[PDB]
RNA sequence: UGGCUUGUGGCAGUCAAGCGUUCAUAGCGACAUUGCUUUUUGAUUCUUCGAUGUCGGCUCUUCCUAUCAUACCGAAGCAGAAUUCGGUAAGCGUUGGAUUGUUCACCCACUAAUAGGGAACGUGAGCUGGGUUUAGACCGUCGUGAGACAGGUUAGUUUUACCCUACUGAUGAAUGUUACCGCAAUAGUAAUUGAACUUAGUACGAGAGGAACAGUUCAUUCGGAUAAUUGGUUUUUGCGGCU
RNA sequence: UCCCACUGUCCCUAUCUACUAUCUAGCGAAACCACAGCCAAGGGAACGGGCUUGGCAGAAUCAGCGGGGAAAGAAGACCCU
RNA sequence: UAGAGUUAAGGUGCCGGAAUACACGCUCAUCAACAAAAGGUGUUAGUUCAUCUAGACAGCCGGACGGUGGCCAUGGAAGUCGGAAUCCGCUAAGGAGUGUGUAACAACUCACCGGCCGAAUGAACUAGCCCUGAAAAUGGAUGGCGCCAAGCGUGUUACCUAUACUCUACCGUCAGGGUGCCCUGACGAGUAGGCAGGCGUGGAGGUCGUGACGAAGCCUGACCGUAAGGUCGGGUCGAACGGC
RNA sequence: GGGCGAAAGACUAAUCGAACCAUCUAGUAGCUGGUUCCUGCCGAAGUUUCCCUCAGGAUAGCACGAAGCUCGUUUUAUGAG
RNA sequence: CCAGCAUCAGUUUUGGUGGCAGGAUAAACCCAUAGGAAUGUAGCUUGCCUCGGUAAGUAUUAUAGCCUGUGGGAAUACUGC
C-alpha cells in the first residue's frame, strides 16, 4: 500500500462543471470593518493584457524602482442594477428574511432573462419581471429588522447591465451579492441608498487593496492522468502503457479512498486564484498596447485595430496586476480579499511609464 | 541461547564415566574462594541462594557468577572474609541439537530422527533445596556477601529465595 | 418520556434512556453538553471520541462518520447502545433525538424528578474528570453563541414558567396569606 | 508459502568490579545475564500440486516513528565559537555521479544536509524482461559406458476485450413550486530550505576567529492561476523552387 | 573499448493533423448458466462483502480505468509415484 | 414426544431478561487489561526493639579549645597517606575527628556536642492496597455507551437458570400370565452391517367386472395421515383396462 | 525399425521418436471418481501375530446377524517396585 | 383421537405464609435477691500555678463492672399442625 509523490492538486473533487457562467463562492471575503459602506465581490469581463512598464512596489529592493515589465488583467467593470435589497436577519430556525426593498425601475436586459425557458430545466412560475413591487412600506421595516436581535447580513439581489461592454446580448446575468460594511446597522442604512438602481464601481474595491481572482475556468478536455494529475510516460513508450499510469487500489485493503489518478474533467469549477494585487483604476481610456513581436497570442487593447473576439474597450475597467479565469468573452465575478497581506498603497495613483501602440500582428 | 533459554529441564540425566564417548571442556576455574581453609570455623553465619525452582544452572552463568564474585572479593582482601563455594558440579553433560536440518542439506541432517543431542555443553543441575553460591561469611562487622548474592543470582537463571544459614 | 440531561454522568443516564426506549417509548434527551464523562486530560486527549487523532479524521469511502461537537455525542453514543441491527432497534433509534440547549421551557422530568443513579458525590471520590462542555472546544465546536446561545434559549422557557407562573404564584401566596 | 519458537542472534535495562590524570559509570566496561524482540540467521513437513511466475529500476495508489533535518528545552571533565550528550515532538524537507548484474562491496564532487521500520517491498490483464525453472555446442571434474557434476562458458515464447467490486468524470426524480445566492452544525485542503542587502566589527579571547537580535530582498523547487514585454508551433490563409 | 561531428532516448513538454472513440441506422458474433456482492476489530477449514459485535451502505442512467476478488483456461512449470 | 414441578454449570449498570441492592473495608488510579533483574517520602495495619519529662526528635542557634604540626608512610603527608597507641587537658562538652577544601599549607564546617523549645518520635520486622521497570505500522483497538463504584475482598440476601433433574400420559419391537392379546419390565443419539416388516413399476397363469347412455389419458380440485405417494370428484376423451 | 541425411530423428496429407484407415476390441487400469425406497429392531472400529510385504490381505483384537446358556460386592493373604 | 384447552360442583398431592404445639433445650427481644470485689458521672469542699485549668478528698449526693450464695425466668435447630 505504498504512495508516489503528489503530482496535481488532490483537492479540487469531485471535478464539477462550474454551469453558470458566472462564479459562485459560498465563503464570501468578510467585512471591511473600516470601510462604513461595501459590496463584498463585483463583476468583470475578461478582456485581454498589457504591458505594464513602471517601477517596483516593494521599496528596499536590489534593483528598487528600476524599470518593470508586468502583467495585468484589465476587465471592465460595468456597475451593476439593483432589482431589492433582501433584508436577511434570523429565525429562531435559521438566516430568514421579513421583507425585501425594491428598485423601481431596472435595466432593459430584464425583458428575456427573469424566467427558467430552456429546455429539460424547470421554470419558476411566472414571476417574470417587475411590475412595483414592495418599496413604499417595506423601506422603513428594515431598520426594525435590526431592533429584533435575530439579525443577520443584508444583502442585494442584482443583474447586469450587458452591452456598453462589447457584447451585444440584452438577457441579463443574475447574481446575489452580500452587502459589507461597518456593523450589520451601517451595511443597512446606507444601503437604502444603493438600491435606489444601480451601485457604485468604487465602493468595494479602493485602489491598491488585492483582489482575489475567481472566475470560471475553461474546460480542457476529459484530461487523461498525464494533464489531470501529472504522470510522465515510461521511457519505453510501447505497447498499452504509454499515458497510462500505474497504481489506483492496493492489495491490502482493496477499498483506497478518493486519491486516485484517474481521468476526467480538468479547470472549469469556480475555482479561486488568490490575492493578484490591484494596479490602477482608470475610467474611460488611458493605457494602450499593441506591439509586433511575439510574446503571447491573441487578446489586443487598443491597437491598430481591435481585441480578437471581444470588441474594442470604450467603457471603464479596474487593473489588476495578475489574471482572472476563463478565456475571451468570459464573464467573470471579482472578489475582493479578506486577508489584505501588504500595505494599502494608495492615495496617489501608480506609475505608468510609457506602452506600445502599433499592430500586434506582422 | 541465551541462559533464559538454559533454564528448565527436559533433558533427563546422564553423567557416567563407563558409558560415555567423552566430556568437552568446562570453564570452571575454582570451587572454594576468598578462605579455602575456613568453611564454619571462622564463620557461624551463611547465607544460601536456596532454589525455589528446579533448573540446570548451565557452566556459562556458574562461571560467570563465581567470577564477578572473584573479582569484586579483591578490593576488601583477595582472601578476606568470606568462602564462596561451588557445590554440585557439571556431572550430567549438557546435550543440545543442531546442525539439523530436514531436506534440502549436506547429507540430511535430521533432527526428529536424529533425536540425540549431539553433546555441546555442560550444565550443572540445582534443584530444590540445593545451592552452588554458599558463602560462609563472619559473624561481626565485614559480611559482604549480601551485596554479593545480588551479583550471584544475577548470573543465574530464575527466582532464588536468600535464607540465612 | 421526556428527560433533562443535566448535571450528572453520561453513561449514567445513557443505559436509564435505554431500557425506557425498548418497546418503542418516545424519550428525548434534553442536553448533552451538560453532562459529564470521566477520564484526564492527557490520556483522555488523543484518542477520544472528538477531533484529537481518532473519531473525526475516521472515515473511508463505504465507511464511518463520527462527530466534533458536544452535541452529537450523546446522538451516536445510542446507536452504540441500542443499534440498527434488529427491527425494533431502529425503529427505537427514531423514537429518541437528541437537543442541545434546553427548548422546552416548561420543567418535566429535570432535577428533582429524576431516576436513580446519575448524580454522583465526589469527595474521597475523584480528583480528575471532564466535562463535555468543555472537552469540545479546540476541536471544530465555536461558534459557542449558535450552541451555547441554546442557554439562553432555555431561559425565555423559564420565562414563559415563571409568567402567568408569577401569577398563579402570586394568587397562591395570597391564598395562604388568608 | 502461511503458522509457531527465537534455535542462530540483534538491541536495551543492567549486576559493576576494573581503567581513564585523581576517579564504578566525561569516557572506556572484565564477566555476562534478565526482560523485551523478531533484524543476523533458520530449527519444523503444522498448512498447500484441476498453478504458490523471479530480481534491480521507471511510473503512480498508505500508515507508524526503533528520529537524518526543520519548532521548543536542559546539562558536561565546553573559553565565545568550534566540540560532547540527553528530554518534549510526526505537519513538512530528505541530492548529483563512478566502480560493481546490483542496494551490499567501494570511491569521489558538492550541497543547508543527504534518516529508521512495516505494509502480498503499489508492483508483469500499468512496465523493462539486463537479474530469473527445460531444449544447438565446448571446457574442467567424475564413472567400464550410454553419460554425469552443490564447477564455469555460447544461442534459446511476457497471450487477451475486467463478469462483481475499489473507482474518476456527466445527466435524470421524492412535503406546493421556484430562475438567483449568502450561513459554517460539517467534508475536502495548502506546506519546505539557502544566499544577499545587512546586523557588527560589537560580545569574548593567547591566537586563528567573530555570537545574541533586527529590518530588507530574492533564488532553487511544488500547486493553482497563466495568454502582454518573452520562446516556438498555427495542414485554416498568403508567400519561394523542380518534374 | 578509446576518438571526432552529432542525436526526442531523455531533459521538458507543448502545439497542430489524419482515423475513430462520443453518437446513430440496419442486420447480427464469441467460449460463456453459484444464493450473493462494505469496512475495522474478533473467533475460525488457518488471509470473510458472506460468520460475532460495532461503524457504514437507496433506486432510474451513461461515459471511464487497471488495485482486489484473482478474469479469458489447461486436471501446475516445481515436485514424487 | 408435549405442557407443567424443581434446579446445575453460570448471570442481574446497559446493548439484551433480572439488585443503580444490603453490611463492613484498604484504595478512586478508570485500578479493572501480560511481563523479570532491580528500585521508590503514594497510603494503611500488626509485631518486636533502640529512643522518651531520667527532656524523644527537627529547625534555628554555637564551643570550633590547651598539649600541637601528637606520632609515623614519603620526594613531601600536613587531623586531612598508611598504621597503631588510644589519651591527657579543663574532669557540668570537643573525639587524637562527621563532612568540605587547596599538590599541601592556605582555608572551612560539624555528628561527637552545645543552647532555645516541650511530645510521642524513630529504626527494624511482617502484611496489604499502590507504584517504577514495558516500542511497530488499516478506523475505537486492552469493551459500544462508558463506570471513581456500575471496580475488588469478606460476610449476607433477593431475583434468573439444561428435552437432564421431575410429574403423569402417549409412540417402537419382544418376554411372562390367558386367548383374541392384554397386563407391562428395561432401554430406546446414530454412520457401516445383518435380519424383519411395509409401500413400488413392466409382465402373467387368471378374468370375471367396468365401457362409447362416455375407457385409458390430458388438465384441475378435494385430499385420509407413520416415512413411503393413492382413492374420490369436476371440466373433458371415443377405446381401453382392475373384483378374484 | 524400412525409405533418408552436409546431422536437425528435419522428412512423409497439418498426425512422422516408426504415416494413415479398418478389424480382433466393449484390450486392460493392482489406482482414482460416480452410483436410485422408508421406518424399526439395532450398531462397532482405526488394534495385532505376520509378509520380496506396504493406499492391500491370511490371522488375531472388538461389537454385526441367529439359536442354546453364562455377574459381583469384597474378605483372607501371597508376589513384585 | 393424542397434546394445548373446556361448563359447573366436590376432593387429593406438594410447598409456603400465618396462627399454634410436641420432641428436646435455655440462651433471651431480655428476667429476682443477698454479700463481697469494683470505679463512672454529676455536684460540693480544699490546695497550688495561671487566666486558663488541674490535683486531692468526696463510702457522708448518685450509680456500675466480676465472683459467690439463694431464688426465679426461659418458643423451639429438628418435627408436626
Amino acid at each position: 500500500k505504498y504512495e508516489a509523490p503528489r503530482h496535481g492538486h488532490l483537492g479540487f473533487l469531485p471535478r464539477k462543471r462550474a454551469a453558470s457562467i458566472r462564479a459562485r463562492v459560498k465563503a464570501f471575503p468578510k467585512d471591511d470593518r473600516s470601510k462604513p459602506v461595501a459590496l463584498t465581490s463585483f463583476l468583470g469581463y475578461k478582456a485581454g493584457m498589457t504591458t505594464i512598464v513602471r517601477d517596483l512596489d516593494r521599496p528596499g529592493s536590489k534593483f528598487h524602482k528600476r524599470e518593470v515589465v508586468e502583467a495585468v488583467t484589465v476587465v471592465d467593470t460595468p456597475p451593476v442594477v439593483v432589482v431589492g435589497v433582501v433584508g436577511y436577519v434570523e429565525t429562531p430556525r435559521g438566516l430568514r428574511s421579513l421583507t425585501t426593498v425594491w428598485a423601481e425601475h431596472l435595466s432593459d436586459e430584464v425583458k428575456r432573462r427573469f424566467y427558467k425557458n430552456w429546455y429539460k430545466s424547470k421554470k419558476k412560475a411566472f414571476t417574470k419581471y417587475s411590475a412595483k413591487y414592495a418599496q413604499d412600506g417595506a423601506g422603513i421595516e428594515r431598520e426594525l429588522a435590526r431592533i429584533k436581535k435575530y439579525a443577520s447580513v443584508v444583502r442585494v439581489l442584482v443583474h447586469t447591465q450587458i452591452r456598453k461592454t462589447p457584447l451585444a446580448q440584452k438577457k441579463a446575468h443574475l447574481a446575489e451579492i452580500q452587502l459589507n460594511g461597518g456593523s450589520i446597522s451601517e451595511k443597512v442604512d446606507w444601503a437604502r441608498e444603493h438600491f435606489e438602481k444601480t451601485v457604485a464601481v468604487d465602493s468595494v474595491f479602493e485602489q491598491n487593496e488585492m483582489i482575489d481572482a475567481i472566475a470560471v475556468t475553461k474546460g480542457h478536455g476529459f484530461e487523461g492522468v498525464t494533464h489531470r494529475w501529472g504522470t510522465k510516460k515510461l521511457p519505453r513508450k510501447t505497447h498499452r502503457g504509454l499515458r497510462k499510469v500505474a497504481c489506483i487500489g492496493a492489495w491490502h485493503p482493496a477499498h483506497v479512498m478518493w486519491s486516485v489518478a484517474r481521468a476526467g474533467q480538468r479547470g472549469y469549477h469556480s475555482r479561486t486564484s488568490i490575492n493578484h494585487k490591484i494596479y490602477r483604476v482608470g475610467k474611460g481610456d488611458d493605457e494602450a498596447n499593441g506591439a509586433t513581436s511575439f510574446d503571447r497570442t491573441k487578446k489586443t487593447i487598443t491597437p491598430m485595430g481591435g481585441f480578437v473576439h471581444y470588441g474594442e474597450i470604450k467603457n471603464d475597467f479596474i487593473m489588476v496586476k495578475g489574471c482572472i479565469p476563463g478565456n475571451r468573452k468570459r464573464i467573470v465575478t471579482l472578489r475582493k480579499s479578506l486577508y489584505t497581506n501588504t500595505s494599502r498603497k494608495a492615495l496617489e495613483e501608480v506609475s505608468l511609464k510609457w506602452i506600445d501602440t502599433a499592430s500586434k500582428f506582422g | 541461547r541465551p541462559a533464559r533459554c538454559y533454564r528448565y529441564q527436559k533433558n533427563k540425566p546422564y553423567p557416567k564415566s563407563r558409558y560415555n564417548r567423552a566430556v568437552p571442556d568446562s570453564k570452571i576455574r575454582i570451587y572454594d574462594l576468598g578462605k579455602k581453609k575456613a568453611t564454619v570455623d571462622e564463620f557461624p553465619l551463611c547465607v544460601h541462594l536456596v532454589s525455589n525452582e528446579l533448573e540446570q544452572l548451565s557452566s556459562e552463568a556458574l562461571e560467570a557468577a563465581r567470577i564477578c564474585a572473584n573479582k569484586y572479593m579483591t578490593t576488601v582482601s583477595g582472601r578476606d572474609a568470606f568462602h564462596l563455594r561451588v557445590r554440585v558440579h557439571p556431572f550430567h553433560v549438557l546435550r543440545i541439537n543442531k546442525m539439523l536440518s530436514c531436506a534440502g542439506a549436506d547429507r540430511l541432517q535430521q533432527g526428529m530422527r536424529g533425536a540425540w543431542g549431539k553433546p555441546h555443553g555442560l550444565a550443572a543441575r540445582v534443584d530444590i533445596g540445593q545451592i552452588i553460591f554458599s558463602v560462609r561469611t563472619k559473624d561481626s562487622n565485614k559480611d559482604v556477601v549480601v551485596e554479593g548474592l545480588r551479583r550471584a543470582r544475577y548470573k543465574f537463571p530464575g527466582q532464588q529465595k536468600i535464607i540465612l544459614s | 418520556v421526556v428527560i433533562d440531561g443535566k448535571g450528572h454522568l453520561v453513561g449514567r443516564l445513557a443505559s436509564v434512556v435505554a431500557k425506557q426506549l425498548l418497546n418503542g417509548q418516545k424519550i428525548v434527551v434534553v442536553r448533552a453538553e451538560e453532562l459529564n464523562i470521566s477520564g484526564e486530560f492527557f490520556r483522555n486527549k488523543l484518542k477520544y471520541h472528538d477531533f484529537l487523532r481518532k473519531a473525526t479524521a475516521f472515515n473511508k469511502t463505504r465507511g464511518p462518520f463520527h462527530f466534533r461537537a458536544p452535541s452529537r455525542i450523546f446522538y451516536k453514543a445510542l446507536r452504540g447502545m441500542v443499534s440498527h441491527k434488529t427491527a425494533r432497534g431502529k425503529a427505537a433509534l427514531e423514537r429518541l433525538k437528541v437537543f442541545e440547549g434546553i427548548p422546552p421551557p416548561y420543567d418535566k422530568k429535570k432535577r428533582v424528578v429524576v431516576p436513580q443513579a446519575l448524580r454522583v458525590l465526589r469527595l474521597k471520590p475523584g480528583r480528575k474528570y471532564t466535562t463535555l462542555g468543555k472537552l469540545s472546544t479546540s476541536v471544530g465546536w465555536k461558534a459557542a453563541a449558535a450552541a451555547a446561545a441554546a442557554a439562553a434559549a432555555a431561559a425565555a422557557a423559564a420565562a414563559a414558567a415563571a409568567a402567568a407562573a408569577a401569577a398563579a404564584a402570586a394568587a397562591a401566596a395570597a391564598a395562604a396569606a388568608a
